[PDB]
């Protein structure tokens, strides 16, 4: 019979888990047709929009001029502009606004140093497209909808089955949850995917925070994977945003967040540091199995190999 | 004592980019004061 299989994603916000929810959605299910992409446009320049103002804001945090003199009055252009463009298209004007901004050696300084604020991962992605972006004639493609970046309200679900087995995947993520909602959210999981964005390693210290982004991930993988209650529970690890820790570790060293590493700083011993701190935090090696994958959970092909993977481990870990 | 992991859940899983998110909102749109 086709059992029900529960699985609910874990993780800091900003980790990946409303994107590997669409990525179902692209690979179980009918996916995003033209005329459902369309319907992104907005949402597409808003997030681009939105982009280009966090780095303009940091830039005055974090004292960085403009390469050009100029490009302050673009700058507030860029906000009357923004204020004033209707929802779904993009003017020429606003357009080379933006163009410029980006340009800009100053801004690309400031984009260069994200590690100190907090800048969303899909900025550069569209950025560095205004080209196709801007265009009046512009259709979101299947992969610019999954950069897309919503309103999160409440407990967000998809539903899908794949090799007989009706999964029903959960994320919390975000919206605060009381003590009653999280324990029904527990309640009947099969299995817990929890993921981490492997480049979090170089965030700088936020005002409020005892330990670095990494450590507060992995104090939150400690509570769960040790809990008594998923004993049975099967504890699938994403190491995601595997493609934008490779392309960090050349320039900012782990040190910067496990001080006592002495490995080199390729991807492949940077990464499998990071996989040890992680499965090492499992106080019961012979009772329980960490089930690890390294994700770009941007990318489709990946995630469904991947998935495809943590299938096969649902299934014989039915004991069956 | 789960409160405390549900504590740390609701601290974790809302960390990160903020304003970033939505349709363009007013407040989003607000002039960075070394702009002004
Ligand atoms: N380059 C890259 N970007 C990613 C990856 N996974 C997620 N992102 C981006 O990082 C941001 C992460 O937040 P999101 O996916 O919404 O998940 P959540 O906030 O953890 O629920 C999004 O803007 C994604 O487009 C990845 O593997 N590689
Ligand atoms: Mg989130």
């Amino acid at each position: 019979g086709a059992r029900e299989v529960k699985l609910l994603l874990l993780g800091a916000g900003e980790s990946g888990k409303s994107t590997i929810v669409k990525q179902m959605k692209i690979i179980h299910e009918a996916g995003y047709s033209e005329e459902e992409c369309k319907q992104y446009k907005a949402v597409v320049y808003s997030n681009t929009i939105q982009s280009i103002i966090a780095i303009i804001r940091a830039m005055g945090r974090l004292k960085i001029d403009f390469g050009d003199s100029a490009r302050a009055d673009d700058a507030r252009q860029l906000f009357v502009l923004a204020g004033a463009a209707e929802e779904g298209f993009m003017t020429a004007e606003l357009a080379g606004v933006i163009k410029r901004l980006w340009k800009d050696s100053g801004v690309q300084a400031c984009f260069n140093r994200s590690r100190e604020y907090q800048l969303n991962d899909s900025a550069a992605y569209y950025l560095n497209d205004l080209d196709r972006i801007a265009q009046p004639n512009y259709i979101p493609t299947q992969q610019d909808v999954l950069r897309t970046r919503v309103k999160t309200t409440g407990i967000v679900e998809t539903h899908f089955t794949f090799k007989d087995l009706h999964f029903k995947m959960f994320d919390v993520g975000g919206q605060r949850s009381e003590r009653k909602k999280w324990i029904h959210c527990f309640e009947g999981v099969t299995a817990i995917i929890f993921c981490v964005a492997l480049s979090d390693y170089d965030l700088v210290l936020a005002e409020d925070e005892e330990m670095n982004r990494m450590h507060e991930s992995m104090k939150l993988f400690d509570s769960i994977c040790n809990n008594k209650w998923f004993t049975d529970t099967s504890i699938i690890l994403f190491l995601n945003k595997k493609d934008l820790f490779e392309e960090k570790i050349k320039k900012s060293p782990l040190t910067i967040c496990y001080p006592e590493y002495a490995g080199s700083n390729t991807y492949e011993e940077a990464a499998a540091y990071i996989q040890c701190q992680f499965e090492d935090l499992n106080k019961r090696k012979d009772t329980k199995e960490i089930y690890t994958h390294f994700t770009c959970a941007t990318d489709t092909k990946n995630v469904q190999f991947v998935f495809d993977a943590v299938t096969d481990v649902i299934i014989k870990n039915n004991l069956k | 004592d789960i409160e405390g992991l549900v504590e740390l859940l609701n601290r974790v899983q809302s960390s990160g980019a903020h304003d970033q998110r939505g349709l363009l909102r007013k407040e989003d749109l607000v002039l960075p004061e070394f702009l002004q």
